């Protein structure tokens, strides 16, 4: 089959969700790169610059008007008209992030707001901020745009998670064709829009320290890794992700055996999962 | 009137939302501005929250960097705490933030840098391109380039599982904490960890230092641009001891052929050309306030400029490689003999002009990299299994502290000050801020833009060579405005 055309846009983002994405293993980045998806714009990797590389994703865009991916990391702030995420200039005139997903978001097959960034708000949104920062689903609703949104949330995500939400959604299509897959992902989005294979299962629910929560048993010092970390902070008992069975980094880790999980995948993200280090 | 503007947004093959903007005449960079367009204002989202909580909050800052301010942010809360971080922690820390340097230098010249000078395959995100790319590697040496950018995907790859190890993930580890680092290194993982580093420590001796030197063997018209004022600053990093004393990098400025000490009170931030209110220019750190205003006219940036003893710096690689001067490669003696004619000891010995120079700056960084190999095999000496590498501070009260460290771009510090148990004030003064900053109040140029003047566009359909200056700084624009 055809590598669709991607384009990849960073609103308020720490290109933490582009990194991430380099760190999967099987496929590793070089085969999604070549053999699943072309990625047509992406600013931190593609070879071209400035006006020339907006240009070359609105002709690619025009081209394949419809059947195009939409890849959002960060979020979108709407206040001082827009102007707190410039990410382009084309024809003497600046484009901002509000500009970008009112001009590409109509026209996508598909957007995937990676990140609880460009998913929920997450950081750039949270008590203290002043910039308008709203989630990708929230923006384009608020300027009637219906194309279908995707949530891959995490402060990053798991690499798993969004190469795996794309080659589902791939397959769905290859199956159903365009419209009929794209259906079929809908449906295995939870309420807040995160495709279940990855966070339809509670963290606490199947942590390996459940019995010494039930216990009682809690360590007091984070280096203790015999005791539940709850009085530590862990949110595990908010939090849907499966961190606890794929782990992470290539399996090396994951943030309950070395600290606490803080929550990053969840819509409330940070402000309704802080204190992390109390319960 | 012969002067012909040039704008690009975005600069692309680096981190974050900059726009640059050059004037040419006769074929020439005479005038510069640099915008980082984008805005989240950090130093505001943090007040008011659990000090604790700024070791996780300001790694989202930057998602290539995350580990360098989260060493800056655990020190300041050490300090400012009164935590005594356990020696096994300190080198633990060193373990978790070395590892991403290695990540983040060979993630920069591979996959952001090397397509300045490589062609990639014919498939999205490598065309199309400029027409006139000005890539001269044959097609045996091209060839070389492509491969070994794909095995480096592999190879930053192995770097981030080196860091998640004690780290617990990579972007954004959960591992440091005021007081230390929250996993003590067991015998098994110390065993994965230096697994993968043999790997990256041969993939570093053997593929990306000859590699950087080769290239520019091909572009040698490229150490002879890109000097700007040839000043530069270190403020220390990586703690040797745990007295505060040796650092691996130690402290220093360099500025008009002298070298000085650092004295971070001569830090001062202006914003006459900066989106913030205008009440709050020329602060030190101590006493920063970040207002942001996104319509103040003459304004250009969401960059602040700072200034040191109202000196425009540059930092990264280079710069630590030239206060430090250590002694070269070994790699990197021979091939600068057998490709240069060059004969060099240590750092210095490439001379001012050439280490200040757009590919200058990448060989500092293939060569601080092997350097850190060494740092990194010495600590791994060190580190003992099973000994503790935390303890557990209460909050205070009332209290600031200050951490100074090295980011791989360049020199970092954050500063909070703690009120009713509560941030009452963090401000960061962060790396690619220093480089890629529009002008202070005097009217003085940042580091980058003025190591634009002076670069060859020849060709203005073409004027590649622009953001191949850029790029050289390895810019990134999340860590610069925050
Ligand atoms: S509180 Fe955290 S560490 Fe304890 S059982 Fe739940 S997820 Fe596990
Ligand atoms: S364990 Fe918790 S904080 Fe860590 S990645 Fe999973 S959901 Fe995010
Ligand atoms: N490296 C890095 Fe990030 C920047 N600039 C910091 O500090
Ligand atoms: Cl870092
Ligand atoms: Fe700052
Ligand atoms: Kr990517
Ligand atoms: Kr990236
Ligand atoms: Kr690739
Ligand atoms: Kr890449
Ligand atoms: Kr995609
Ligand atoms: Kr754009
Ligand atoms: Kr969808
Ligand atoms: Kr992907
Ligand atoms: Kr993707
Ligand atoms: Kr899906
Ligand atoms: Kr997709
Ligand atoms: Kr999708
Ligand atoms: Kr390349
Ligand atoms: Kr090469
Ligand atoms: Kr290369
Ligand atoms: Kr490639
Ligand atoms: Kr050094
Ligand atoms: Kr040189
Ligand atoms: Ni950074
Ligand atoms: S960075």
């Amino acid at each position: 089959g055809e590598r669709p055309p991607v384009f990849w846009l960073q609103g308020q983002g720490c290109t933490g969700c582009s990194v991430t994405l380099l760190n999967s293993v099987h496929p590793s980045i070089a085969d999604v790169l070549l053999k699943v998806i072309s990625l047509e714009f992406h600013p931190t990797v593609m070879a071209w610059e400035g006006e020339h590389a907006i240009e070359h994703m609105r002709k690619v865009a025009e081209k394949f008007k419809g059947k195009f991916f939409l890849v959002i990391e960060g979020s979108v702030p709407v206040e001082a008209d827009g102007k707190y995420c410039i990410i382009g200039e084309a024809n003497h005139h600046e484009i901002s992030m509000v500009d970008a997903l009112k001009e590409f978001g109509p026209n996508a097959a598909a957007v995937l707001a990676v990140g609880t960034c460009a998913a929920y708000g997450g950081i750039p949104a949270a008590e203290g901020s002043e910039t308008g920062a709203t989630a990708v689903s929230k923006f384009l609703g608020d300027n009637g745009i219906k194309t279908p949104v995707v949530n891959i949330p995490g402060c990053p995500p798991h690499p798993d998670w969004i190469v795996g939400t794309v080659v589902l959604a791939l397959d769905a299509i290859k199956k159903n064709g365009l419209e009929g897959g794209l259906a079929e992902v809908v449906k295995v989005l939870d309420s807040d829009g995160r495709p279940t294979p990855f966070f339809g299962r509670n963290i606490h629910e199947n942590c390996p320290y459940l019995d010494k929560y039930d216990e009682g048993v809690m360590s007091a010092t984070f280096t203790d890794k015999v005791g539940c970390r709850y009085d530590l902070g862990c949110k595990g008992p908010m939090t849907m992700a499966d961190c606890f069975e794929r782990k992470w980094n290539g399996g090396v880790n994951w943030c309950v055996q070395n600290a606490v999980c803080i929550g990053c995948v969840e819509p409330d993200f940070p402000d309704g999962k802080s204190p992390f280090y109390q319960a | 009137t012969g002067r012909t503007t040039i704008a690009i947004d975005p600069v692309t093959r680096i981190e974050g939302h900059l726009k640059a903007e050059v004037v040419v005449e006769n074929g020439k960079v005479v005038d510069a501005r640099l915008s980082g367009g984008m805005y989240r204002g950090f130093e505001t989202i943090l007040r008011g929250r659990d000090p604790r909580d700024a070791s996780q909050i300001v790694q989202r800052i930057c998602g290539v960097c995350p580990t360098a301010h989260s060493t800056a942010s655990v020190l300041a809360l050490d300090e400012a705490f009164g935590a005594k971080v356990p020696n096994n922690g300190r080198i633990t820390r060193n373990l978790i933030f070395g590892a991403n340097y290695l990540q983040s230098h060979i993630l920069h010249f591979y996959h952001l840098s090397a397509q300045d000078f490589v062609q990639g395959p014919d498939t999205a995100p490598f065309v199309p391109r400029f027409p006139k790319s000005d890539l001269r590697l044959s097609k045996e040496l091209n060839k070389a380039g492509v491969d070994q950018y794909i095995e480096a995907l592999e190879v930053r790859r192995i770097c981030h599982e080196m860091v998640a190890l004690f780290g617990g993930r990579m972007p954004h580890v959960q591992g440091q904490v005021v007081g230390g680092a929250t996993e003590i290194p067991t015998k098994e993982k110390l065993v994965e960890y230096a697994a993968r580093f043999k790997k990256v420590r041969d993939f570093v001796e053997q593929k990306y230092v000859p590699v950087v030197y080769t290239i520019g063997s091909k572009y040698k018209d490229m150490f002879k641009v890109g000097q700007g004022f040839k000043a530069a600053l270190c403020v220390g990093a990586f703690p040797l001891d745990n007295s505060g004393k040796k650092h691996l990098f130690m402290p220093g400025v360099y500025a008009k052929g002298k070298d000085m000490p650092f004295d971070p009170s001569k830090i001062k931030e202006y914003v006459k050309y900066s989106w913030f209110a205008e009440e709050t220019t020329g602060l030190n750190y101590k006493e920063g306030k970040t207002i942001p205003a996104p319509d103040k006219a003459g304004a250009y940036s969401f960059v602040k400029a700072p200034r040191y003893d109202g000196l425009s710096l540059e930092v990264g690689p280079l710069a630590r490689m030239w206060v430090n001067n250590p002694e070269l490669s070994p790699v990197g003696k021979k091939l600068l003999k057998d490709l240069f004619g060059i004969s060099a000891k240590k750092f210095r010995d490439l001379g001012e002009e050439a280490a200040f120079s757009l590919m200058g700056r990448h060989v500092a960084r293939a060569e601080e990299t092997y350097y850190m190999l060494g740092a990194i095999e010495g600590w791994l000496k060190e580190i003992k299994a099973g000994e503790d590498t935390v303890v557990m501070p209460a909050v205070p009260a009332s209290a600031e502290g200050t951490g100074f460290t090295e980011a791989p771009r360049g020199s970092l510090l954050h500063y909070v000050k703690v009120k009713d148990s509560k941030i009452d004030n963090y401000q960061i003064v962060s790396a690619s801020l220093w480089n890629c900053n529009p002008r202070d109040d005097m009217g003085q140029r940042g580091a980058v833009e003025e190591a634009l003047i002076g670069i060859p566009v020849d060709d203005i359909q073409n004027p590649v060579n622009v953001a191949r200056l850029i790029r050289a700084f390895d810019p990134x624009l999340g860590c610069a405005v925050h």
